[PDB]
RNA sequence: GGCGGUUUUUU
């Protein structure tokens, strides 16, 4: 539903980086690159970002109030 | 002094039902209301 | 209810009152979500699109260059039937 | 439901020892060293300690069980040498390498920091 | 019969990671200093978090767990403070512990991030990797939502869980070339060549060495931000060597007795 | 015209038309 | 819920990746299965051995 | 037709559009066996030794013919007709985000998976059976290996400090409905606090715990036979209210209260309970490699590759043979690839284009074994294992099947009324039946005083 | 009757819950949990010993 | 009544506690589903009163 | 008193099928929620460890508790008189570790040596006298494992890739491959272990172990070997992977020969038969034949395949080392993996023509070929064709349904069979009786 | 007398479980029946009926 | 128990396995596959 | 290739031929013994039987 | 102190 705080295998935090992902795959990078752009030398932590699923919007569009 | 409070469903208002009194909002008028969160000490341990 | 209420009511007056209703009620909720979603909600969307349309690419260019480096294919794990 | 805690990994238990001292019977000069709330990490060093002593026969740790804290430690030297000072001096000496070795590395540290 | 004379070099000094060689060791060591790394290394984390009112969409448990894991800076602080388990006294004392307060609520029609800037912490230094790169999204909250609460962080290590886990990924090894055999390959020349592999590029692998030990063991230490990579070895370092002296007192004590 | 070899990828424009036309529970 | 757009769907407290398709009774999501029986109006011939019977044309 | 139907949606053109012009044709069961179809239509129609040349239809995509849960399966074509059996009727079972307005719901029995993350290896069917937007499991550092023991005979051994961090953690919601009604002219019930002395029926448990109204507010804490609601019924009155389920401990999330069709209030609660994996969970990947979690270890404890990367799981290297589930290992090996490349690779069952030569080719451009084997260390020694473990990403699920729902004892508890017995349910506090299968095997050991005291001493004794 | 209740009947002191490896244990022995240990019971008569 | 574990290795946790005793007092932990058996002394009541009510 | 480590209870898997199903064990409480038990102890229940679900009892009486120790337990039901043979034996992951670890070329350095002793409950303390004194103290992995054999057991036994074409030529008492386990004065001395020595077999060494020793010091023997060649596995390790699943490129070029030369025969029997030729072979019909010769043809191709492929395998493989272990696997599972699945029959017979004189809608109609039959071509490796994979999936629904009705028809025989002879019995008078004490046997078993 | 079975509650335990119960078949034949003809896979559900998703009990 | 536990493991026309086994037990007076070895 | 004791297929011979005749395993060989009701209403035919 | 039925799941 949201990014982790950190990688479940390395540790490395994670939660920190998924603006900066879709700025710059929205920019021109693509993910091998952005990804590597952002610092992700380990492929166990290059997952948090290539398959999480970003929930919290489908979420936050039922709001409560208003 | 608890007048027991609950939050519309749709209106997302507060209310005052007491007991023996219907379950509606203070407008609109609708038939589902939730409750309000408790006032105890709600602490967790970021485990 | 304002759709049901023009769908029931049989008057022409009636029923436009009731169109420009539920038309001024859809662009005030659309302007609301456009307001809440300038961020975020917006740019995964924007993202979204934009990669679906690099990976459509993609394939294409992977395609082409697979017709086109049709030298020679000589593999091991891989077979197919020949009936006749 | 019956997860245990995460304390109980490293914190003693009101009654328990420590480390505790067993002879054997089987042969001369053979002493179990019983280590409660430990692991791998402070028993492989020392198995690797004891070796390195010659005087030492036999040395060698295990874990009765991963989920039970615990470790025992066989030790067998020659009948002119206890397990018990055998245990003393590994320690004592591992203890030495490990402050040398810290202060190696705290110099190498702040040399490498512009030097 | 005692103990050896290691040597330490370092190849690569930075603020996110350091890469030293350890000479003249043996393995167990070498493991045992990577295991302390990976675990038993002081830092302060949150632990107890208290929430008054949290209207967001997640749970009240999944915030927590989210604080929990958010990093805090420790460089000399940690060793300041005691655990709380060893305190002397009732409730979280400053003197054993560092107090956090959040309360965001989303006003504007834009959607909240609350990140991990909007964590005020009482004392100056505990704060969470924000001062020198984005900050950790706690939860995002929309018009009409609220989230307050207050926590406090303690100090503690992996072994108890791993919030307390300064060491993201530890890289330790030895014998890039396989000299000692300890790894047969099936077909060396289909492996590629380690980094710190001295072999050309002819041969496959060192040829077998009978009377070899392993020695020169290299590590790759890189912090999570709280802990610098340098302070993680040193504190490791000294927790090791700590344990090793209460185990000589608790030994001394026990052969007095008997 | 006849579309050789480059097939892997309009063999999936289809199948997206078609369950974009129709649903998963089309058939209830 | 007949066409609705999913901003509809989000205020009505439902999303548009339901399927859709069941019913709701006392509450309850309430679903069909599709039962498969022999295709009427047509002309089988069976053989069953375990009868008086040779052959046999059922419509 | 294909430019005209890739430019869809931005236009007006649709599956209407090629039914019209007749390019596509609804054969029914009856019909197809009267046509000559084609499986591909480039490779069934070059010029070959004369087959038939007479091809009047072509399928789409073979892979078409798979349904819902046996689609999402990687490689199904790989594995054995069984495993992708087992694996469709898992699938079912498996947690995540079973939908997006979960938290309006007050359904009994809900899971929810805290990170679901998507496949690192999706075939091109998923992306319409729409498994990529509410996925149900997370990408793991499997690493295939007898590490332990605690893996050996289908199990796994998960890292402790990835449970920790947050790995396949999920919640479980319980929701409780209860309404007042008239019984009878004299009988009627009402939400209300049972005190301690009107109330003549009553439980020995706590009931200060909820608020005046009857109802337990949200966001407290409760465990097994804790009153939930405070329905007193007048015969001076009998507390006919509901208490938790024993075994549940949670937190209440919600309370919802109306007014049902008949119009007396009607309310439902539901109690969530963060369940943290921990041993006896069920969990399997996606083709039929199911398990039990067996031990779990820390990330000191657990191997580590050249680099800071410790499996997240462990399954046990003899499941795999017997089993002859080749796709798995080949998904794991995909997935190293798209975890160092950096985008979701294709697990399409017919591709005529996904080997596995050219997979570990790719592989081997990072670094990598081209095979995936790598060398890992002992986590506890530190020495290397001789042999080169096979790690790699694969996606795992994790089941509703909890080892707390499961768990049940027993001590003389409640009895039936016609015979009496021991009830039967976990939920009724009941004993396990001693089958006669089990009569039968007592009687062969010849323990007769063990059988009469199973089959009466603590069964029902009666004079 | 014959065949529900007494040639099958069900039995007390009874407990159900999954298996999992552990080879640190023998051939006989079982290990079981603690919630389980605490709920059932044994009667012990009691002896000066 | 609510209470606070005040020493021990369960410092800072929060609970209601369910049976007390002379000595011990069983208490069920906020946080944790499990529910623990802590000495009376080693508690300290917090309660959770609610002031005001006009 | 709540149940404290020790007590004595009867623990069950719901189908009791036989005696060895319901042992008394001996408690011992662990943190975790979870029945446990060790893997040796896995067989007699049919456990799997696989989310299944066991029963515990716990008597009420010192009399049902000794009752139940002294007859229904673990070590003392480990022989059954169904076969008189073992039911509890190292069949998991441990049988393919001490194979490994029981090879010629296994060396051990005195740490690693006085490490794995620590796990022996029975070690006299003494070390042995190393295979190798210089230039270095190496054991071997045989020496330590001599020490795990209690008492002096004798025994021979023979390995699984043992030539037969050794015992009549020289060598005999001296083999090459390291095979022909003699065990003397409890040592083993020659030969690897696997599941003919220690599995569960007649004669085996566990079945031998408890014949000499007694019922505890075979408990003790199998708590040893477990947990010796655990810890030297932790250093050994054992996976599998695509590296073990991969020809050597002759391999696959000489499975497609085979599968072309198949093709071609199976062709030239359809021309022979279309051309009426094939004479009916005795005792069939003209169809029976040609069937029977087309299975047959397709038969000896995949056997050839699957022959190619093994002695194509190379030592370091771990498929073919879980074979020869027999903790789980099979040649033709190997064969099937790597070279080809092969036909993929239903009802004993090939794939019938659902449709109108066809399998499938693509095939044309009387088209007896290999793959529109059935004849998968390709392996689990190389993927599946769908015509293939459909059929496959056919393969696997029979299988399913004959499971079904085995369980559902065994239950109600095994249930005729008991209630036959559940009052059969042994009495005083050395005689088998009934409940009426009609002689059913002078004396039990004749 | 009648059939039973025909409506099920919506098993809304993941995505692809509601999916999957909203397009499933049953088939009407006893419980347990002692031939075994109508489990096995026919020929004819190619592209009509998932090869591989079935249940693995009794049904 | 003997004779029923291979009896769970078990499978020109002979017929063997349980159906065999279910006529055995069951004298019968028409089996499935008479035959006599002359 | 399975194996199994002899002594337990010489058993059931000699319960099946014991009374000369061939009485079948099924309730209609077996409920004819002279063993008693109880132990027939154990295995079938209950209500009859009593 | 509470019942019958059906369905779905698991070994
Ligand atoms: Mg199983
Ligand atoms: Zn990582
Ligand atoms: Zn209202
Ligand atoms: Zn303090």
């Amino acid at each position: 539903m949201i990014i982790p705080v950190r990688c479940f295998t390395c540790g490395k935090i994670v939660g920190n980086k998924w603006e900066a992902y879709l700025g710059l795959l929205q920019a021109e990078y693509t993910e091998g690159d952005a990804l590597d752009a952002l610092g992700l030398k380990r492929y166990c932590c290059r997952r948090m970002l290539l398959a999480h699923v970003d929930l919290i919007e489908k979420l936050l569009n039922y709001a409560p109030l208003e | 002094q608890q007048p027991m409070i609950y939050i519309c469903g749709e209106c997302h208002t507060e209310n005052e039902i007491k007991s023996r009194d219907p379950i509606r909002c203070r407008e609109c008028g609708y038939r589902i209301m939730y409750k309000k969160r408790t006032k105890r000490l709600v602490v967790f341990d970021a485990r | 209810l304002k759709e049901k209420a023009m769908a029931e009511d049989l008057g022409d007056q009636d029923k436009a009152k009731q169109i420009q209703d539920q038309l001024n009620e859809l662009e005030e909720r659309a302007e609301a979500l456009d307001r809440q979603r300038t961020k975020n909600i917006s740019a995964i969307s924007y993202i979204n699109q934009r990669n679906r349309e690099w990976n459509i690419v993609e394939s294409e260019k992977a395609l082409v260059a697979e017709s086109h480096n049709m030298k020679n294919q000589q593999m091991d794990p891989f077979t197919r039937r020949q009936c006749k | 439901m019956n997860a245990p805690p995460a304390f109980e990994s490293f914190l003693l238990f009101e009654g328990e020892k420590k480390i505790t001292i067993n002879k054997d019977t089987k042969v001369p000069n053979a002493c179990l060293f019983t280590i409660n709330k430990e692991d791998h990490t402070l028993g492989n060093i020392i198995k690797s300690q004891l070796l390195k002593d010659p005087q030492v026969l036999f040395a060698g740790y295990k874990v009765p069980h991963p989920l039970e804290h615990k470790i025992i430690i066989r030790v067998q030297t020659t009948p002119d040498y206890s397990p018990q000072e055998a245990f003393t001096n590994a320690i004592t000496d591992l203890i030495s390498e490990l402050s040398l070795l810290e202060e190696r590395f705290r110099v190498a540290i702040k040399d490498k920091q512009e030097g | 019969p005692y103990a050896n004379q290691p040597t330490v070099r370092i190849t690569e000094l930075t603020d996110e990671n350091v890469k030293f060689i350890i000479e003249n060791t043996d393995l167990a060591v070498a493991n045992s200093i990577r295991r302390v790394f990976i675990a038993e290394v002081p830092i302060i984390a949150i632990d107890w978090v208290q929430i008054d009112a949290n209207s967001s969409v997640l749970h009240d448990e999944f915030i927590a767990h989210r604080l929990g894991l958010i990093p805090l800076t420790s460089d000399d602080i940690v060793d300041k403070l005691q655990y709380s388990r060893d305190c002397t006294c009732e409730e979280f004392c400053p003197e054993c512990s560092v107090e956090f307060t959040l309360d965001v609520r989303c006003n504007e029609d834009q959607t909240r991030h609350v990140t991990s800037r909007d964590l005020i912490s009482n004392s100056p230094r505990v704060i969470p990797v924000t001062s020198r790169q984005d900050d950790i999204l706690i939860v995002k909250l929309r018009k009409g939502q609220e989230l307050r609460l207050r926590a406090y962080a303690k100090k503690g290590f992996g072994k108890e869980h791993a919030k307390w886990n300064p060491t993201a990924g530890v890289a330790f090894e030895y014998d890039p070339d396989n000299a000692l055999r300890h790894t047969v390959y099936p077909k060396p020349e289909e492996w590629p060549k380690s980094e710190y592999s001295e072999l050309d590029e002819d041969e496959s692998q060192a040829p077998y060495d009978p009377n070899g030990k392993p020695e020169r063991f290299y590590y790759n230490v890189e912090s999570c931000g709280s802990l610098r990579p340098e302070t993680i070895v040193l504190s490791a370092l000294s927790g090791l060597k700590k344990k090793l002296s209460d185990l000589q007192t608790q030994l001394s004590h026990e052969i007095q007795s008997d | 015209e006849i579309t050789p070899d480059l097939w892997q990828e309009a063999c999936w424009i289809v199948i997206s038309s078609y369950f974009d036309e129709k649903g998963l529970v089309r058939q209830q | 819920l007949n066409g609705l757009t999913d901003r509809d769907l989000c205020e009505l407290n439902e999303c548009p990746l339901d399927p859709g398709g069941y019913f709701i009774i006392n509450g309850s999501e309430k679903v069909l299965i599709a039962q498969e029986k022999m295709a009427t109006n047509t002309v089988y011939v069976f053989a069953k051995k375990d009868s008086k019977y040779a052959y046999t044309g059922e419509c | 037709h294909i430019d005209q139907l890739k430019e869809r949606e931005y236009n007006n053109y649709s599956w209407q559009d090629l039914v019209a012009s007749g390019v596509v044709e609804y054969i029914d069961t009856l019909e197809e066996e009267t046509v000559m179809l084609a499986m591909t239509p480039d490779d069934l129609q070059e010029k070959e030794v004369a087959y038939c040349s007479t091809y009047t239809h072509c399928e789409i995509h073979p892979s078409m013919i798979l349904g819902v849960c046996a689609s999402i399966i990687p490689f199904p074509d790989h594995n054995q007709s069984p495993r992708n059996t087992y694996q469709s009727a898992m699938g079912k079972q498996a947690m995540g985000v079973y939908i997006t307005n979960f938290h309006v719901r007050m359904d009994t029995l809900a899971h929810v998976l805290y990170y679901p993350q998507k496949p690192l290896v999706t075939t091109r069917s998923m992306e319409y059976l729409r498994f990529r937007e509410l996925p149900a499991g997370i990408n793991s550092i499997v690493a295939i290996a007898s590490y332990t023991g605690y893996n050996q005979e289908d199990s796994v051994i998960m890292n402790r400090s990835a449970v920790d961090r947050g790995f396949f953690r999920s919640v479980f919601y319980r929701s409780y409905k209860e309404q007042e009604s008239k019984k009878g002219f004299d009988q009627e019930e009402v939400f209300e606090k049972p005190t301690r002395e009107t109330c003549q029926g009553m439980r020995h448990a706590i009931y200060d715990k909820l608020d005046d109204d009857g109802l337990i507010a949200p966001g407290v804490r409760v465990s097994g036979d804790d009153v939930i609601i405070g329905k007193t019924v007048t015969l001076t009155k009998r507390d006919c209210s509901t208490f938790l389920r024993t075994s549940e401990t949670g937190i209440v999330d919600q309370v919802m209260v109306t007014l049902n069709q008949e119009g007396y209030k009607f309310c439902k609660i539901r109690v969530r309970s963060v369940r943290i994996p921990q041993i006896g969970d069920k969990f399997a990947s996606r083709h039929g490699q199911k398990g039990t979690c067996g031990i779990q270890y820390r990330q000191e404890d657990m191997p580590f590759t050249c680099e800071g990367i410790t499996p997240d799981i462990i399954i046990n290297p003899h499941a795999i043979p017997s089993r002859m589930t080749i796709g798995h290992l080949i998904e794991c090996l995909q997935g190293k690839v798209s975890a160092n490349k950096g985008e979701i690779g294709d697990a399409t069952p017919f591709n005529d284009a996904v080997n596995v030569q050219k997979i570990s080719n790719l592989l081997s451009d990072y670094g990598y074994h081209l095979r995936g084997n790598e060398v890992l260390y002992n986590g506890f020694t530190g020495r290397k294992i001789t042999s080169q473990i096979f790690i790699g990403p694969t996606y795992y699920q994790r089941l509703k099947h909890m080892v707390d729902d499961k768990i049940h004892s027993r001590a003389r508890g409640p009895i039936q009324i016609l015979n009496r017995q021991p009830m039967e349910g976990r939920s009724r506090d009941g004993g396990l039946r001693f089958g006669e299968m089990e009569r039968d095997c007592q009687i062969a050991h010849g323990a007769a005083q063990f059988l009469r005291e199973r089959l009466f001493e603590a069964s029902d004794p009666y004079q | 009757r014959v065949r529900g209740n007494l040639m099958g009947k069900r039995v007390d002191f009874s407990a159900r819950t999954v298996i999992t490896p552990d080879p640190n244990l023998s051939i006989d022995q079982v290990g079981v949990p603690r919630s389980i240990a605490a709920n059932m019971t044994f009667a012990e008569i009691v002896t000066p010993f | 009544q609510t209470v606070r574990i005040s020493q021990g290795p369960y410092k800072g946790y929060i609970g209601v506690v369910k049976d007390a005793t002379e000595s011990t007092a069983r208490v069920e932990l906020h946080s944790t589903c499990q529910t623990i058996s802590v000495d009376r002394q080693r508690l300290t009541t917090v309660g959770s009163r609610r002031p005001g009510g006009m | 008193r709540h149940m404290c480590d020790g007590d004595i209870v009867i623990f069950n898997r719901q189908p009791t099928l036989h005696k060895m199903s319901m042992m008394g064990h001996r408690v011992r409480i662990l943190p975790w929620s979870t029945f446990r038990l060790n893997l040796s102890v896995t067989t007699p229940y049919n456990a799997d460890f696989d989310g299944d679900e066991m029963n515990l009892h716990l008597p009420q009486s010192l009399e049902t508790r000794a009752e139940i120790q002294e007859l229904a337990m673990v070590p003392r039901m480990i022989v059954t008189p169904q076969s008189n043979r073992p039911v509890m034996g190292i069949v998991q992951d441990t049988l393919t570790a001490v194979r490994k670890f029981t090879k010629r070329d296994v060396f051990l350095e005195r740490g690693e040596v006085m490490n794995l002793l620590m796990f022996l409950s029975t070690w006299d303390g003494k070390v042995p006298q190393p295979a190798i004194l210089k230039p270095r103290p190496l054991w071997t992995g045989k020496q330590i494992f001599s020490l795990i054999i209690p008492g002096h057991i004798n025994c021979i036994r023979t390995h699984s890739t043992h030539p037969d074409d050794e015992d009549s030529g020289p060598y005999k008492h001296i083999s090459p491959g390291d095979t022909k386990v003699v065990v003397e004065n409890g040592e083993l001395i020659m030969g690897i272990l696997c599941k003919k020595s220690l599995g569960t077999s007649a004669g085996s060494l566990v079945h031998i172990s408890y014949l000499e020793m007694g019922h505890d010091i075979t408990r003790l023997f199998y708590s040893n070997i477990q947990t010796v060649i655990n810890n030297w596995l932790l250093i050994e390790g054992h996976t599998i992977g695509i590296g073990d699943s991969i020809a050597d490129s002759k391999t696959y070029q000489d499975i497609q020969n085979t599968i072309k030369k198949a093709k071609q025969d199976v062709i030239e029997v359809i021309e022979k038969a279309h051309n009426n030729e094939l004479e009916p072979t005795p005792g069939n019909t003209l169809r029976q034949t040609f069937e029977n010769q087309v299975n047959r043809i397709l038969n000896d191709a995949r056997d050839k395949t699957g022959s190619s492929a093994q002695k194509s395998l190379s030592e370091y493989n771990n498929f073919k080392s879980m074979v020869v272990s027999g903790a789980k696997g099979s040649k033709i599972n190997i064969s099937q993996v790597i070279a080809v699945v092969g036909q993929q029959n239903v009802e004993g017979k090939r794939i019938p023509f659902g449709f109108k004189h066809r399998t499938l809608p693509h095939f044309i109609k009387d088209d007896y070929g290999p793959e529109s039959r059935g004849f998968v071509e390709n392996s689990y490796l190389a993927g599946l064709t769908p015509t293939e994979f459909f059929f496959h999936a056919m393969g696997g629904r029979e299988g399913l349904i004959d499971t079904a009705v085995k369980t559902a028809e065994t239950g109600y025989i095994q249930r005729r069979l008991i209630k036959s002879m559940e009052s059969v019995m042994v009495k005083y008078d050395a005689t088998v009786r009934n409940s009426i004490n009609q002689v059913v046997q002078l004396r039990y078993g004749e | 007398q009648a059939r039973a079975g025909v409506s099920q509650v919506l098993n809304r335990l993941t995505f692809a479980s509601t999916l999957s119960h909203l397009r499933r078949l049953n088939s009407p034949i006893g419980r347990d029946g002692k031939l075994a003809k109508p489990r096995q896979l026919h020929n004819t559900l190619w592209g009509m009926v998932c090869p591989a998703e079935t249940p693995e009990g009794h049904a | 128990q003997s004779l029923g536990e291979p009896a769970t493991q078990m499978t020109k026309n002979v017929t063997l396995g349980v159906p065999r086994l279910k006529e055995l037990i069951n004298i019968s007076k028409k089996p499935k596959t008479p035959s006599l070895t002359v | 290739g399975s194996y199994v004791n002899y002594r337990h297929l010489a058993l059931l011979c000699d319960t099946m031929t014991c009374r000369g005749h061939l009485m079948a395993i099924t309730r209609h060989g077996v409920n004819r013994q002279d063993t008693g009701p109880l132990m027939k209403c154990s295995f079938e035919e209950t209500v009859d039987v009593l």
